């Protein structure tokens, strides 16, 4: 069923498995009319679906054109979300399709679980963590190639660069939430601690500074003070 | 009017009636009931003084044969069993309603209840529901588990009710995945009213009967059908205008009916809440509406 503190190296066994999450597919900013009333405009978004061993995450761009003409906005978001992610298993050959599915937020179950009917053997499943994917659009290159399109789009990435030849996937889910939650928390800083240092440079191919293990360890320092930091900011602690 | 006779009464027992029922004490001098109305199936039902585990009853209509109970010490229960020969049955009646030991149906002539809760409920159907094809009429008991009930033992003894899924292939339409889960119009009315039941007197038919085992057995699984089978139409946005408002005088009376301790297991809060307050057909249950926010305002 849920996935939780309990059960997380499963996230790292040989069962393929994929993270959902939808928290930026409908994305809009709010703003006054000409009247003084108040509108939405749309903004492109993007469906968050990871595979945490491997780091391979499918990018599906949702351009804004999907909305057009459309109601309730919010609740066919989860319903776009759920066909996409359907339309992606299906374009899987066999053996690359997941044997679960674990969205990030509870309300995308019966959308996703009624789009899979045709794969009763995939596993819906919730979770307990509260994972910090919504900063995703906090990564530049997610956010240029989400801003850029013209059109509905798939890009595949690895967020988790080269990572893997040097640590295990449960290390590298790790810092990688603890990167997402750091940037969720306070994206200006810690975008500062990522970048601050021009010797360190982002790899075309990648996401991520190259940084060696040594400078990954203080880099992961400063993120943990960082949210220890505001922490106390925002509790006055 | 007709008459179920007894052999005896050997084991003191609460003997039901349709929505009636009485006390016979151990070795009572019962021999039946009578003068029960022609024209509705009806339901003979049993709860033993000494163990009331096991309400379990019979489902018959009169007009298919002549039906008696004997008391079967062996398998330890009161038997429905069907006589052919007429003339000694009638006869064995006749001379049993002289020495007056029978009870009378009661029915109050003002008092249509009966006909309101089975009003599309037939034994021929029942008999589809209820696999025995070698009795006229049909045993249910508290236990019985449903078809739908197994997939998730023994087949025979089964309540096969219609299944109803909301999540099943059935019941979505591949590239309606959105429309028809949150309209489910397609689902009752093209799968299941024109599909699988042929018209809505045998859906409410299948409906009626399973509340009434839900009522009278305590049957949890005809409990999960008939709330199955409203929010079915609840949840439809297209509904024709004739069920709903039959629909509404469905369940008034079964709302009127239903003990007043059994609403808290009888009465699923999260499907009537949904039907009178945020389902499409919200506004379309006056009737029922009215009596659930009376009777039982906790619920809701
Ligand atoms: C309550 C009575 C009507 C029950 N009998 C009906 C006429 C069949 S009986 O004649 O006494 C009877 C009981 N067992 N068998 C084999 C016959």
């Amino acid at each position: 069923g849920a996935m939780n503190s309990s059960n997380y190296a499963e996230l790292f066994n040989n069962d393929i498995k994929l993270f959902v999450d939808d928290t930026n597919v409908y994305r809009v900013t709010v703003h006054k009319t000409f009247e003084g009333n108040v509108a939405t405009k749309a903004i492109n978004g993007c469906i968050f679906t990871l595979n945490p061993k491997t780091g391979h995450l499918f990018l599906k761009i949702i351009h804004t054109s999907v909305w057009a003409g459309q109601k309730r906005l919010s609740q066919l978001a989860k319903w776009k979300t759920a066909e996409e992610v359907s339309a992606l298993v299906r374009s899987l050959p066999k053996e690359e399709q997941p044997k679960q599915i674990i969205v990030t937020r509870k309300a995308m179950l019966d959308p996703l679980e009624v789009h899979m009917l045709d794969f009763p053997n995939i596993a819906i499943r919730p979770t307990e963590l509260r994972l910090p994917f919504s900063a995703a659009m906090s990564i530049d290159k997610l956010s240029d190639v989400v801003m850029k399109a013209t059109e509905p789009q798939m890009v595949l990435f690895n967020i988790y660069d080269d990572w893997l030849d040097r640590i295990s996937s449960y290390t590298a889910f790790s810092r990688l939430t603890l990167l997402l939650r750091a940037l969720k928390t306070n994206e200006e800083s810690a975008k500062m601690i990522l970048l601050s240092d021009p010797t360190i440079t982002i790899k075309s191919y990648h996401l991520w500074p190259s940084f060696t293990d040594e400078q990954w360890i203080t880099i992961e320092s400063q993120m943990r003070d960082l949210i220890l930091t505001e922490y106390g900011r925002k509790y006055n602690v | 009017m007709n008459t179920v006779p007894f052999t005896s009464a050997p084991i003191e027992v609460t003997i039901g009636i349709d929505q009636y029922s009485f006390n016979v004490k151990e070795n009572q001098p019962f021999h039946g009931i009578k003068d029960i109305p022609i024209g509705h199936v009806h339901v003979i039902h049993f709860q033993h003084a000494d163990n009331s585990s096991m309400r379990y009853g019979y489902w018959f209509d009169c007009r298919m044969g002549n039906f008696y109970i004997q008391y079967d010490p062996k398998d330890g229960l009161y038997k429905m069993m069907e006589e052919r020969d007429g003339a000694k049955f009638e006869n064995i009646v006749h001379n049993f309603k002289e020495r007056q030991m029978m009870v009378s149906y009661p029915k109050i002539d003002e008092d249509d209840t009966w006909y309101n809760l089975t009003e599309f409920v037939q034994m021929d159907k029942i008999r589809k529901i209820v696999r025995k094809d070698e009795n006229q009429f049909s045993y249910v008991d508290s236990s019985m588990t449903t078809v739908q009930e197994n997939e998730l033992s023994d087949p025979a003894h089964s309540l096969n009710y219609t299944v109803i899924n909301f999540k099943s292939r059935e019941a979505i339409r591949p590239g309606h995945e959105m429309e028809d889960f949150l309209d489910k119009s397609y689902y009752l009315n093209t799968v299941m009213l024109q599909g699988i039941f042929k018209n809505s007197s045998n859906y409410f038919g299948e409906l009626q009967f399973a509340f009434l085992n839900a009522m009278f057995f305590g049957n949890y699984g005809s409990s999960l059908q008939w709330h199955a089978m409203i929010e079915l139409i609840c949840s439809s946005a297209t509904v024709p205008k004739h069920m709903l408002d039959k629909l509404d005088e469905i369940l008034y009376y079964q709302i009127k009916t239903l003990p007043e301790q059994y609403s808290d297991i009888l009465l699923n809060e999260r499907v009537w809440n949904i039907c009178l307050y945020s389902s499409f057909q919200k506004n379309s249950l006056h009737n029922t509406e009215k009596i659930m926010e009376n009777k039982y305002p906790e619920l809701l």
